[PDB]
Order: C-alpha cells, then structure tokens, then sequence
C-alpha cells in the first residue's frame, strides 16, 4: 500500500540522509549503491559518548576496569555510520542503544507486567463456600471480597494481630479486577473492580468471548513489579493464591484455617489457575509465566491491539512487534543468553516499516487476487493449500527481497540476513494466515519465504539460523507427538523452536494474522484477552511498538521502583 | 555411472553457481605459499605446522574399517590443528555467495567443515588441507578481493553500500584499491602484515556481474529463473507432505 | 525369616503361610501385573475429543482456536476407533494388546502390549502410542484435510509439545510423566489418592492395599527396601497393605462401634504385648512403664497397622476424608506417649501427617486428602506408611470433598476400576482372583 | 514384507533374508537385551569413594567437607565390596545379578536383576539400588560410627536429594535421570555421543550402530513409529544402522579413497536409480531433471545411509569429529539440490545439523560433537537420523577435542566396552 511505502522511504531518509547527532550524514539519495563511510568512531552518537563518559568515571570510582570501547577488537564502534531507528508507524526516532532491554523501562515493563499476572477462577471457590461451609454467594459479598482483596494482595494483612506489611508506596501497581461472561453479576459488580467485557470489545468480539467463557468469572491478578523483580514469574500464582485465601477466609468469616480452605487453595493454585505459561525442561529449567511458557497465542491475546483496530495487518504487526522484543530481546537475548544480546535482531521486525511495507503489500495483493480474502471476514477467506501458499509467499518474499534491492539503505538497514529472514517471512506468513485464517498455512508461507530467500542470495541468516525453518516446512503438518501443533498453541519451547532469534515473534503474528482477518476477538485464550484489556496497567498493551519508543525517549514511568527507602 | 547435474537453473547465475559446486573454477590470479599463510595467520610464513595431537602414523589408530578404507588427509596424518579461512562477500553481485562457497568446499574437498552465514563464510580443516582450500579460494574466479574479503573477526559489510571505488566496506581496513590493484596489509584478524600482499586487479562491474552467484533485480532477478523457483516450490511441496505422511 | 496369613477385605482367609519376601514387588508375580498393567495402559476421552474437535476448546484451560471446527462423530464410531486403534497400538497380532471400549462409546481402555514396556526406558509409550494410535485412527476415518491435521492432533495432544505434558489433551492414565518426579525411583508414587480409591470402587481396604502396592514398588524403586530394610518394608506391606492374619480388619472391628483413635491404640499395644513384641523395659517412680521393642521391625508393623486401623475407624466414623491427616499424626504421637516407644516409621509417619494436616487446613498448598500422592512435597516423607491411608480415607468419604473422587478420577475410575487384579489387591496377591 | 541382508561392520555378510519389521524394539530379542542391560546396569568409581571419604570432597565441584575424613581401603577390598554389593543387589539366589570388578579394582560393573527393572516403571533402580548397596556394604566393612554415616554416604552418592541427581556422587550409568527429559519417550535418547564411541570402542560402524539402536527404541517409545512410520522408521535403522545390504559400507569405501561429501551424493543418487528407488519426473529447459521418490520411506532410508556414509568419509579424511556437523547438513542440502528430491527426514537431518553446526562453533552453547544426544535440545529434532553420525565422527576423531571420549565417557567405558552385544551390536542384532 502506498501510505506505508512512503513511510519506509522517510524512514530511509531520516535514517541515512540527514545527520544524526554528528555521524554527518548529511545527504544523500536512498536508492545509491554507493556511501563514503567517514571512520568517525562512536563519538559520532551523543548517546555513545555519553555511556563512554559514565564508563570512564565508574572505572575510575570503583577501582576496576569497565565500559571502554577501545577495548574492542581493531578499531571502536561506529566506522561506518551510526544511524537511528524509527518504530514502526509512529515518528519516534531512536538512539539505538536506548532500544536494548536493558537501557528501556517501557520493554522491561511489558515484560514485568506478563510477568507479574495470572488468572484465576471464582466459581470453584464460590462452590467450596455454599458446598462446605453453606454460605450465599451475593454480588454483595462479592464485592465486599474484592475490596478486602485488593487491601490484601499488594501484601496488606486482614487477620491477625501484629502483622508488617508491604508499603502501599512501593507496591502501588498491584491490585485486582474481575470479569465474568454473566451479564447479570457483571451489572452487579462495583465498577472500580470490573473488566467490563460488553464495554471494552465490540458486539461481535464481545458475543465470542462469552460465548466461549460461558457463565464464568475469574479474577485478573496482578502482583507488585517490585516482588516480580525481586522473585520470579513462578512466584505470582503463589503470592495471587495466598492473599485470595485470606481475602476468603475474612470476607466470609470462615475459619482462619480449616479443611474448607484447603479447597480454595487447590482451586486457586492448580484447578481454576490460568498461567501465562508452563514450566519449562531440565535444560532450560523455568516455572510458569517466564517467557519460554508463553505460547504465541497468548502473546496474541496479551496484546491488546485486536481489541481497538480493525486493520487485521495493523493488529498482526503489533503482535510481531512485542513478540520480537519480548522472545528475542529478553527472553533469548537474556534468559537463555544475555550480553550485548539480541536489539537489532528484533527491531527489525518493529522499526524503518520496512516490514509494515512488504506485509501491506501482501494485503493489496491478496485482496486483488483473492476476492478481498485479506478484508476482515470468516466467509471470504481461500482455502488453505499448497497452491494458495506457494503464490501468496512467493509473491510477498520475491516483493520484499526486489525492496532491499532496489533500496540498499534498507538492505544496510537489516544488515544482518537474520533480519532480513525475519521480515520477509514475517510478511510472508502474516499474508497466508490473512487470507486463509489458518495459522499453519501462514507457518507453510514462513517457510516458504525462507526456502525462496536462501536460493535468491546464496545465503540466509546467522550460523544456526535455520534449524526449525529446514525442519519447518515438514513439522507445520505433521501429526507426530513432538513434532504436531497448531500454530496458536505453539511456542518457545515448541521443540524446534527453542533455541534461535528471528521466529518466535513472527510466529505470534502469524498466529494473531490468522485471526484478525477473520475479526476473531482472540486468537487462543479469552481469558487473558480479557485479562490486558486495562488502561491501568502501566504498559500499553494495545500500542507495543509505540511503548517502545515511548521507553527510548525516557517518557515511560515504570512500576516497582525503591527510591522510597533509598538514601539521598 | 550418474553424472552430477549439481543445480537447476538456466540463467549466468545458475550457470555460475554450477561452476562453483562442481569447482570448475578460472584461475585469474597468483599468491605465493607465504603470501598465503601470511594472510590466514595462524603462523609465520614458511614454518612448519603445528600440531594439536602426533601424526597418526607415530600413535596408531584403532583397526576399524573406516578408518582403514577412508584415507586421511595429509592435515590429518600429520596430526594438524585444525584452522580456517573466512570470505565476507558483498551482495552487490560479489562473485561468491556463502552457501556456494560451502558447497564449493565441501564437493571438491576432503575432510572439510563449511559454515555459512549471511555475512560470513567458513572452512575449518586441518591447516595444510584449509590451505590448499584457500588458495583455490584467492586465486580463482570464487573470490573478487574488491568485493570480498578475508575476515576472520569483525565481518561487517556483505549488506552495506559499497564505497564509491567499488570496494566493500571494512571496519579493519585490512584491504583495499591502491593504484588500481587490491593490496591486503594485515592478516585475516586484523593484524598488520610484514609485507603487503597483491591480490590482483578487481573485476569491473561488469564482469562481477557476469560472474556473480547471487540474483538481483537489477541484473539476473531470481523471479526469472523459473527452473529455480520451480526446485524451491518442489522441495517445499514434497517436505510439506512427507512430513504429513511419507507417501 | 516371616511368614503371614493373607486375608482379604472383608476378614477372610485367603492364603496360609506366606513368605513375606514372596510379596516384594521384585518377587511377585501379581505385584509385577498390576505394575506392568499400570504401566501399559492409558485412557482415552473419545467425547472429550469430539468436543474439543467441534469448538475448537483443546491445548488447557481456557484455550479455544476459533474457526477451525470439525465435526466428527467420534462416540458414534467408537467400535470402529477401537478396533483400528488396538491394530496401530498391537506390535505381534495375538499378543495381549487390549482396546476395550466403555461408558456407551465415551472413552477407552488402550492397554499397549506388554513388548512396548520391555523395549522402553519407562512407561510413556502407553501415552505416545496410544495418542498416536488415535490420531491416525481419526485422521483416516474422517478424512482429516492435512492443513487440518493440526486441529485433530491437539484435540488428542493437547499442548505437547509446548508443554511437557499433554495439556488440555484427551489421554490420561494413572501415573504421571516422569518428570515430575521429586526423586529417583518415584514414578510408581506419583499416583493421586483419589485414583487409587477410584479404581477400588471406593473400598476402603482395597484402597490401601492397592496404595502400599504402588508406594512399596517404589520404595523398592528407590532402593530403600536394600539389605536389611527389605524385611522392614515387607512387614509393613504385609501387615498394613494386606491384612496380614487379620490383624488391621480385627483392630478396626472392635473399634468400630464405639471406638476412636485412642482406643485403637489400646488394641495395638495389647496385641503387640500379647504377642512378645514389646515387653515393659523400665518403670518410672509414677509407674509409668517405658516399654521396648523386642523385633524393631516388627514394632513397626504394628505401628503401621495401627495408623491405618485407626484411619478406617476415624475417617470411617465421620464418613470424612479430612479426618486422616490428624489421625495419623495423633495415633502416632498418643502411641509413643503411651509406649515409650517409636512411632510408625520412627517419626515419619507423624511427621508427613504434621505437614499433611498443614496442607489440608491452610492457604498455602496443598488440598484435600485426594490430591495428594507418594510424590507430593507433602506426603513424600514415610516410606509408603501414609498414602495407604490416605486412599482409604478418600475411599470413605460420603461427600464433603469439593475435589472429589469424581472431579478428579472419573475417567480413571471407569476406565481401570474394571481390571480385577486393580480393583481385589489382596485376592490378586493371594492368587484366589 | 521388506527384508534386508545384514552386513557387520567390515562388510561381512552375517544374516539373509531378514524381515525389518523383526528389527524393531518392540520384536527384537536382542535390542531388547540391550535396552534391560542398558537400564539395569550401573557404574560405581571405587577409587572415588576412597578418595572422597578421605578428603570430604563430595557433592558437587569445589565441595569439601573438613575435619570428616574417613581412611577406608575400598580399592584394596574390591572383591569383598564386589561379593557383599551382589549379595545387596540380588533379588534371588542364582539370579541375573551381576557385579564385576573394573580395572583393578578402581570401578565396579553393577546390573541389577532384570526382576528391578520388571518391577520398576523406569530405569533408576539400578543407581539407587546400586549406591544403597554399596553404601550400606562401606558402612559394614569399614565399622562407620552412626555419626559418620552421612560422610559415608554422601562419598557415594554426592548431593543427593538436595540436588535431584547424585551431584558430586560416585555413580554413573550410560543413561540419564527421567526428569532430565524433553519429551515424553526420550529416555533412551539421553545418551552423550561420547559414551556410545567409548563403548563401541572408537569403531565408527558400530558407535553408529549402537546409537542407531538407542535412537529408534526412543522414537518407539515415543510413539514415533506407529503405523506407517514403523515401515519409515525401520527402513531408516536397518539401512543407516545396521549397514543393511552392505550399502553404507559399499558406498563409504567406494568414496574412501578420494571421496567428499559431493562424491558420496553421486554414490546415493546413483545406487537410487539403480534399484529404481527413485526416477526422473521432469526434465526442465536446461536440461535439469526433476526426480520422484517412487517408495517415499525407501527414499529416506537411501538418504539416511548416505549421511552416514558421507560423515565416515568427511569425518575420517579429517579424522576430526567437528566435520559431522556440516556434513549432515551439505550431504542432504546438496542431495536436493542435485535432484529436486528432500533430504533425509524431509528437512529435519538439515536442520538438525544447521543448529548443530552452530552450537559447536559458537558462544551460546553445546560444545564439541560429543557432548550431543537425543534428548539435546540442539539435536533432538531428526527422528534418529542423525546421532548415530554423530556417535560415528567422535569415535574417528584422532585427537582434536577438549572434550574427548576419555574425559567425559572413561568410566562408561572401561565399565560397559567390554559387554559383547554393546561393543558388537549389529552382530547382536544378527544373532551371532
Ligand atoms: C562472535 C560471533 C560468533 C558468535 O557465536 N556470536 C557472534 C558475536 C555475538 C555477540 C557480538 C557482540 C560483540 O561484538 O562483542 C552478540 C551481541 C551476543 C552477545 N554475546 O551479547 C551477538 N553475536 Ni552475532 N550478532 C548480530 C548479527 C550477526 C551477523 C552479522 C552480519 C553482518 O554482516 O554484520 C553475523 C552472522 C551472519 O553473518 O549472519 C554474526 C556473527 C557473530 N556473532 C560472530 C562474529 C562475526 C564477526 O566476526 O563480526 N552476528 C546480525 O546479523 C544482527 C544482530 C546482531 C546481534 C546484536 C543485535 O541484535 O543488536 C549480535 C548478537
Ligand atoms: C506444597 C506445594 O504446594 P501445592 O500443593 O503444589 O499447591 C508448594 N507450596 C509450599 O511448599 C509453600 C511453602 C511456603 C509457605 C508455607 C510456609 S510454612 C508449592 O507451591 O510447590
Ligand atoms: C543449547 C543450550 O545450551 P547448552 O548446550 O545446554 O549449554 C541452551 N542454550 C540456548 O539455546 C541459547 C539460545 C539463545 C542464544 C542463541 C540465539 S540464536 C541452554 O542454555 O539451555
Ligand atoms: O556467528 S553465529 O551465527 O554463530 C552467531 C550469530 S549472533
């Protein structure tokens, strides 16, 4: 499409033809082959120079060696250009560096706030209570138990005497809201704890959601970022539980303590649970909700993006977006790695557009060959096939690849082939699960893409790049125990998929692409839809790529902070 | 007897990408024995290789077939560590692209262990057999030193605008056109060489273009050859079946 | 070296005489079959699949992949399914592969031939094959499209391999997967109480027995029954798994009427005096009498018996499965108070049930007495001394669990609770089946 | 009805006219053998003990405990340890126990009764069985004060149950423990490249036969080879494992001499068309010909050999272990790209080795080729395709690794080399 086309170009000219901080690139056309790379070393980035400044003087102070860039092997960084980013849809330029995890409150944040959420029914324990000890369950008591709860969850005590407690200061971004496919209750809940699903979806993504809840309420918990940080993600579903437990045990006078409580516990523990992910193998050993648990389908239904647009490619992208940070940048480029780590591998996939622009493309295309299959719908969608993924793949990788050629600031741009493998599949199988709403088909084009890719340029990407994309084409289909899945239910620990950067965000935006263009309210899990779909969680799920730039620039305000007991 | 037909392909890139597999190579340039080892640097120039275990003949080997009906290399009998020579090439039609090089290497080469990445390309081997690798690499048609380069650390640059000379860029300026000719002063990690190393008048635009492995829209674009295109869908097809069920 | 009389749940002799080395898992052969038989069979919930097919709600809770219905009749055909399944799962044809069909066509029985647990490391191939054997059996009966094969895989998978289990899958059998084992050797000990008294039709003893089976092949497992401790395990198998010469149903019965878990412990030290067990070591100046155990062992046996006699008197009671937690705790602790001498397992018992009452009463962990299994963090502690009664305690309960037998083992229980050495242990191990 | 002739590993023909299905895990009497022994069996470091208990030094690396040092000649009275440890370990009098003492009395060989395994519903038994026996037979021996007894036994089994393994302990089998794997069936599958080249020997043939054997018994377990992947998974094992028709070891001397990776495809491709496996579909402008596989599973197993094959040449020309991992995945990207057919596994060998060749020359992970199994998150993928190639470079290297046969596999095997159907499994399998 051509809005995103000229977007990409600006993007090139920004980034390439005028000056950032004194890289003194001060023209140039974005089409030439050609550049004079000026060897200015990194004091050519205001943000280098300022980390070469704090670097020295830390050195200094603390009496052992620290950041020097003339340590590098050769020659410092920066002997050729150091250029910026641009998110994807948005102005913001960036200093590269203020795009690593690390340096980003927002990315942290986001991660932080996954981190720190579960999910956990009301039903069962309203159950135990009329079962066991005989009490009615009213909206009344409800709500009285709400607001008991959200005393004692941030870690605030409601039965015994001579309690310390957590300081409301230090844990103020933890609280809980309820949600409940009952229209009748949900009338009846105090508005300040209610995730009104009729009020946050439209009609239609509204009628899904409930439809498949059925008559059910359950509670969005979100404990502090600070005890997040200070523990693990195996750590929330425990801390939900055991404040849930007294919050029953006061609400309801129970027995500070009797076998019915017990049942409340397994209900809230393990039987009315939902974690954002699984525990993960002996290798790569994790509990629940780290991000090697975190299906693709999950991340689809966390982003909140399918929600408030009606672009299916838009809402795709956003997926990709905050999966590429997330999987690569903290997940892979940290857990499972860390160092300098993986930045770039990801913000190719959610800056310079470039990837907005082979997907938008893609859009034009299908919707020109297709009958409007791209459009959103459940009944103008081609069926999944071999034919329909070789054309709309080949068509979207031989689009992007002509793009970085005939734009060789793009191609200098995703320098590395990892990058440009992200982008082209990424298109590439967003476009198949589009006009299919099949998320495997979109899996078939992923692959497609790489196949098509590796005979274009006689290369590919990194060393061990493409393990899962030579396994991929034979394992989208296949019924075999570990080799089977639909796309939405895969994930990081998806066997083949476990290891490498450049995929696993792109997954979860085939994922969601197979969903937004049938206009689906979630692409795997209503109850985490449902769960992000809160304006007072201090990351904005419904713009992740937005957020991003928002951290870069220093506007975001994240949570679990301790300069209240910090020193002056 | 099953004569090789290596790739598919119609066009001066397929054909080209043949002539790399099958090592039907033209010689267009010389470097001397210590001009080579000199630009590897894993050890001076004209002595002898070191060793990371005694030649096999001093220690003996376990009595299996294998390694009684596979010869050793000469590397390997002498007990050689094992090293290696790394190309960037650049993806403004540089005569080589990384897969065709492994693929050159592992064809026409024994007891070899390529790599390919996007912006860098490997043989490992037993450092008397990677030499002579390497100098089919340096002197033949595979490699334009102004579009490639020998890089073991710090490869940047296969994906980055050309300098205006033609030449692709270094962060360690180990090479580069002087008079006309490519003259290469440090070894392949940078470090600065005794004596610098002629590697020969680059290839004209023109006759990288003739010679390249990679297509490009703007001189043989891959959408046009159809043979190619037709494999991809092929293996693709047959993979995504296979791995429903193989039948 | 020991010998018992075996006598069934309802007090009556089955065998004479018995070894008691004879009844080591390592030994006996009706052991050895409900092992194999455990290990080789998993069920399979046709109506769950077909449901999951039809709305898309597979993978775990909450989990529903929209517009990719399929409806397949699954319960319609179930013959036919089982009859394809038992040809993908068999390996010889005749060998003792079994497929049985129950619950009007609602689920499977998908016992794999004895050769898949000989040819492999553990007992997952009951799981792999009979999900495989499955999926096939529907991708061809329905003529699955392949770009649809996915939808119908996890409809029987679940989430595997995302997960390492087959989460929100159709297939369960009454182990775990190994990797959720605590320690080495406790496979056979990841087995949930409600299972168990599932498969014993709720039959207190049964369940017990069934239970020490389980929680001593893996004590066995574990290499803690090596060397002297063989006898020690096997006297406690004997006597509190398997009644021997009565002496846990004659406790229970004359406690039953009127009595509690102190009289119980009068039945014990009475019968342990009478019998030479103990004798009286020391009296104190008050005239308390500090007892000894003349056979340690043996002592221990008695113990054991005890703490289940007094399990089937106090759960049975009550008609109430959360009685059992404190029961063994305080028949434990009252017995060496009255004694002077160790508790079942030396402690141990007493100490599981501590932290047993602990998890069934609190916010932290935990639940009713159903949930918990020989590998829970919880009841790991004793040697096989507590989840015997915990099985019977669940197997008594008249209903005021909310994580009932039902709620947690339905499919188990319908599906395994058929199998006659599974459901009659004793009669099984006595050779009277 | 596929039937093969079997060939040993010096191309000898050793069975006629066997049917492949009679080579499966869940038929094979002596597979079968190997798997119990495998499972039943056992390592103990006597030296180990001795040292540990003497120093404190147990439990994990740096451990020390001071001030608790036990002098006990374990090594002097192996044979006494060895008779009281099978008196432990036996279930029966007369029974399949058997406890071997090892290199002078420095390690014991202990197998369990296959009666532990019958009755277990794994395979830790023997570790814990293993360790409790010696422990208690220590504690005998030696007169240990009750108050010493924590010393004794932590010199046998380390961390343990702190840790979930026997950390710093003095036990060791060819397997892992169950909570270290993957998958669900992957058991067999965690087994180091390095102990299969140790046992086997350093003989190449027969490492990959061993592997083989290990590999497809876990894609049994795994349910990997129900209905029609029994035929596809066989095929694979009777071909690539256990040299059926003598096609590896024909199409490996064939290309001994001069050959490459290259050479092997036209090896491949050639013998494909010859035995009609495979034929031209299509022939393009260029002259290019399409290939069809006209017998799928067949086609795969043809590929399969010729990883192998191509590893034994490439691998033994260097007589380095690093080149498996790129020649697995060049064999069988050239071989489609010079006939249009997929490689072995459809992709996966490829792949498999496109992770593999990354993980042991970079920074993030894996090591050298023998650190590598089936249950390795890097090499897991291929259906047992591709860690007999693996087991085969590591028992050809001369000597290039930091990380040899010796230094991670010494113990396995001294201990288990010399077990005659682990050093000599195709013979097994032929039932010689
Ligand atoms: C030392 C290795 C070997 C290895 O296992 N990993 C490295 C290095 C590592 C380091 C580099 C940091 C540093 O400079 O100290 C880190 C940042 C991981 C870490 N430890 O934090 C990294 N790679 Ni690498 N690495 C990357 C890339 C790449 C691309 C670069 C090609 C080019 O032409 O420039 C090539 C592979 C390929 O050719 O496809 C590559 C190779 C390599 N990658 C080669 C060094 C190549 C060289 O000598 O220059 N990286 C990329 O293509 C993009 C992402 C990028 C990562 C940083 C980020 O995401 O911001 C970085 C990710
Ligand atoms: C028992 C077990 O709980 P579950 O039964 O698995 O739900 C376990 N909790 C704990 O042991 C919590 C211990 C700290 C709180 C109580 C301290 S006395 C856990 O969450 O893994
Ligand atoms: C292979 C495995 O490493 P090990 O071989 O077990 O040391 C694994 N690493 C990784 O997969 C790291 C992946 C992220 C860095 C590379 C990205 S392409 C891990 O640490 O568990
Ligand atoms: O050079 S490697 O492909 O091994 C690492 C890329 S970050």
């Amino acid at each position: 499409a051509a809005d995103i086309f000229s977007k990409f170009k600006k993007d090139m000219e920004v980034k390439f033809a005028q000056e950032f901080g004194s890289n003194k690139q001060t023209g140039g056309d974005i089409t030439d082959k050609t550049a004079k790379f000026l060897r200015l070393g990194p004091e050519q980035d205001p943000r280098k120079v300022e980390m070469i400044k704090a670097g020295k003087e830390i050195a200094e102070k603390r009496g052992i060696a620290f950041y020097n860039p003339m340590m590098h092997s050769g020659a410092p960084l920066g002997q050729r250009a150091i250029t910026p980013y641009t998110i994807s849809g948005t102005d913001i330029v960036c200093e590269p560096d203020d795009l690593h995890y690390v340096n980003n409150a927002a990315m942290q944040q986001m991660w932080d706030d996954i981190r720190r959420t579960c999910i956990v029914g009301l039903d069962m324990a309203h159950e135990t209570l009329e079962k066991r000890l005989g009490k009615e369950v009213t909206p009344e008591t409800i709500n009285h138990y709400l607001e008991v709860l959200n005393h004692a969850m941030p870690g605030a005590a409601v039965v015994q005497e001579m309690m310390v407690e957590t300081h409301p200061a230090l844990v103020d971004d933890c609280y809980v809201k309820v949600f409940t496919g009952d229209d009748a209750l949900a009338d009846e809940i105090d508005k300040q704890f209610l995730i009104d699903i009729n009020k946050e979806f439209s009609e239609e993504q509204a009628a899904q959601i409930k439809a498949s809840i059925g008559k059910t309420s359950w509670q969005a918990i979100h404990i502090p970022t600070i005890v997040s940080r200070t523990t693990d993600g195996a750590q929330t579903s425990r801390w939900a539980a055991m404040q849930i437990g007294m919050s029953f045990i006061s609400a309801y006078a129970m027995c500070a303590g009797e076998a019915a409580v017990a049942d409340l516990s397994f209900a809230a523990k393990h039987a009315a649970l939902v974690s954002m992910g699984e525990m993960l193998p002996a290798r790569r050993a994790r509990g629940p909700n780290e991000p090697g648990g975190l299906s693709f389908g999950h991340l689809s239904d966390i982003v909140q993006t399918s929600r408030v647009s009606e672009d299916p490619a838009k809402i795709a992208l956003e997926v990709v977006g905050a999966g590429c940070m997330l999987y690569d940048q903290i997940w892979l480029g940290s857990y499972m790695s860390g160092g300098v780590g993986f930045t770039q591998y990801a913000t190719a996939a959610y800056t310079d557009d470039i990837l907005d622009n082979n997907t938008y493309y893609d859009v034009d295309y299908i919707n020109d060959k297709y009958n409007g299959a791209a459009t959103v719908g459940k009944d103008n969608k081609v069926k999944a096939s071999l034919e329909v993924v070789k054309d709309i793949a080949t068509e979207s990788t031989l689009y992007g690849i002509e793009t970085y050629e005939k734009f060789p600031t793009a191609l200098e741009d995703h320098f590395g082939g990892s990058q440009r493998a992200t982008v082209l599949a990424a298109a590439a199988g967003v476009a198949c699960s589009l006009a299919t709403g099949n998320a495997n088909a979109g899996l078939s084009g992923w692959y497609l893409s790489m196949y098509l890719h590796k005979e274009a340029w006689g290369r590919l990407g990194f060393f061990g790049f493409d393990l899962q994309d030579q396994c991929g084409a034979t394992n989208v289909l296949s019924y075999q125990g570990d080799e089977g899945l639909p796309d939405e239910l895969r994930g990081p620990n998806y066997p083949n998929y476990a290891m490498n950067v450049g995929h696993q965000g792109g997954y979860a935006g085939i994922a969601q692409a197979a969903h937004s263009g049938r206009g689906d309210a979630f692409t795997v899990n209503p109850l985490l839809k449902v769960c992000f779909a809160d304006d007072l969680l201090p990351f904005n799920f419904a713009e992740p790529r937005r957020e991003f730039g928002r951290g870069a620039i220093r506007e975001f305000v994240p949570a679990g902070e301790r300069s209240l007991v910090i020193p002056a | 007897a099953y004569e090789r037909q290596y790739y598919p392909g119609a066009t001066s890139v397929a054909a080209n990408r043949r002539k790399h597999m099958s090592g039907k190579l033209e010689k267009l340039r010389e470097i001397s024995d210590e001009d080579l080892t000199a630009v590897l640097g894993h050890r001076a120039p004209g002595s002898d290789y070191p060793s990371t275990h005694p030649p096999l003949a001093e220690m003996g080997e376990p009595a299996c077939s294998t390694r009684e009906n596979v010869a050793a290399t000469p590397g390997a009998a002498a007990g050689d560590r094992v090293r290696y020579i790394q190309f960037a090439d650049s993806m403004y039609n540089a005569p080589a692209t990384p897969y065709f090089r492994s693929y050159f290497a592992a064809i026409n080469f024994r007891g070899v262990d390529p790599g390919t990445l996007s912006g860098r390309q490997i043989v490992e081997a037993r450092e008397r057999d990677m030499e002579q690798c390497a100098k089919v690499q340096m002197e033949t048609e595979i490699t334009d030193h102004a579009l490639a380069g020998v890089r073991g650390a710090t490869v940047h640059g296969h994906s980055v605008r050309l300098q205006e000379d033609g030449v692709m860029f270094d962060m360690l300026d180990r090479r580069r056109l002087e008079n006309g000719t490519i003259i290469m002063d440090k070894d392949q990690v940078a470090i600065p060489l005794d004596r610098k190393v002629d590697l020969g008048k680059p290839m004209s635009s023109e006759e990288a273009a003739k010679r390249t492995t990679i297509y490009r829209v703007d001189n043989v674009a891959f959408r046009d050859d159809a043979e190619v295109v037709e494999w991809v869908h092929r293996i693709f097809d047959q993979r995504t079946k296979f791995g429903f069920q193989p039948k | 070296s020991d010998t018992v009389d075996i006598y069934d749940d309802r007090g009556k002799l089955l065998e004479s005489n018995v070894d008691i080395m004879s009844l080591a898992p390592t030994r006996n052969a009706a052991i050895q079959s409900i092992i194999m038989d455990t290990k080789r069979s998993v069920a399979v919930n046709l109506a769950g699949i077909q449901g999951a097919l039809a709305s898309g709600k597979m993978g775990g809770k909450g989990r529903q992949i929209l517009g990719r219905g399929l409806n397949y009749d699954i319960v319609g055909n179930a013959d036919a399914i089982a009859e394809n399944v038992k040809k993908l799962v068999q390996v010889d044809e005749g060998d003792d592969t079994n497929v049985i069909k129950v619950k009007g066509g609602k689920s499977l029985l998908i016992q794999s031939p004895k050769s898949r647990i000989i040819a492999g490391a553990d007992f997952m191939s009951a799981t792999t094959v009979g999900a495989a054997a499955v999926t096939q059996t529907i991708m061809d009966m329905f003529g699955t499209d392949p770009y649809d094969a996915p939808i119908v895989k996890s409809a029987v998978w679940g989430s595997y391999p995302q997960t390492m289990d087959l989460m929100g899958g159709q297939v369960q059998g009454i182990l775990s997967i190994p990797q959720n084992n605590e320690g080495l050797g406790f496979s056979l000990r990841n087995i949930m109480a409600n299972h168990v008294a599932a498969i014993s039709n709720r039959n207190a003893m049964n369940a017990s027995a069934l239970s020490s089976i389980y929680e001593q092949s893996g004590i066995f497992e574990m290499g803690g029954a090596v060397g002297m401790f063989e006898r020690h395990q096997l006297l406690g198998l004997a006597y509190q798994g398997l009644n021997a010469n009565n002496l846990l149903y004659d406790i229970v019965k004359e406690n039953g009427k009127d009595g509690t878990i102190g009289t119980v412990i009068e039945s014990v030290v009475r019968r342990a005096i009478e019998a030479g067990i103990i004798s009286v070591d020391k009296t104190a100046p008050s005239g308390y009498n500090f007892y000894k155990a003349n056979d340690v062992p043996k002592w221990n046996a008695c113990a054991a018996v005890g703490t289940l006699a007094a399990t089937l008197v106090n759960c049975g009671a009550g008609r109430a499965a959360q009685n059992v937690s404190s029961t063994l705790l305080y028949f434990n602790d009252i017995l060496e108070k009255e004694t002077g001498l160790p508790g079942c397992d030396y402690g141990k018992v007493e100490g599981t049930a501590v932290g047993f009452s602990f998890f069934s009463h609190s916010i932290y962990g935990g639940g009713g007495p159903g949930v918990f299994n020989g590998n829970h963090v919880v009841t790991r502690h004793s040697r096989g001394f507590a989840i015997p009664c915990v099985c019977a305690a669940v197997a008594l309960d008249a209903g005021t669990q909310m994580f009932s037998i039902e709620s947690t083992s339905g499919l188990i229980g319908d599906v395994f609770g058929a199998i006659p050495e599974f459901r009659e242990p004793i009669k099984a191990v006595a050779g009277v089946l």
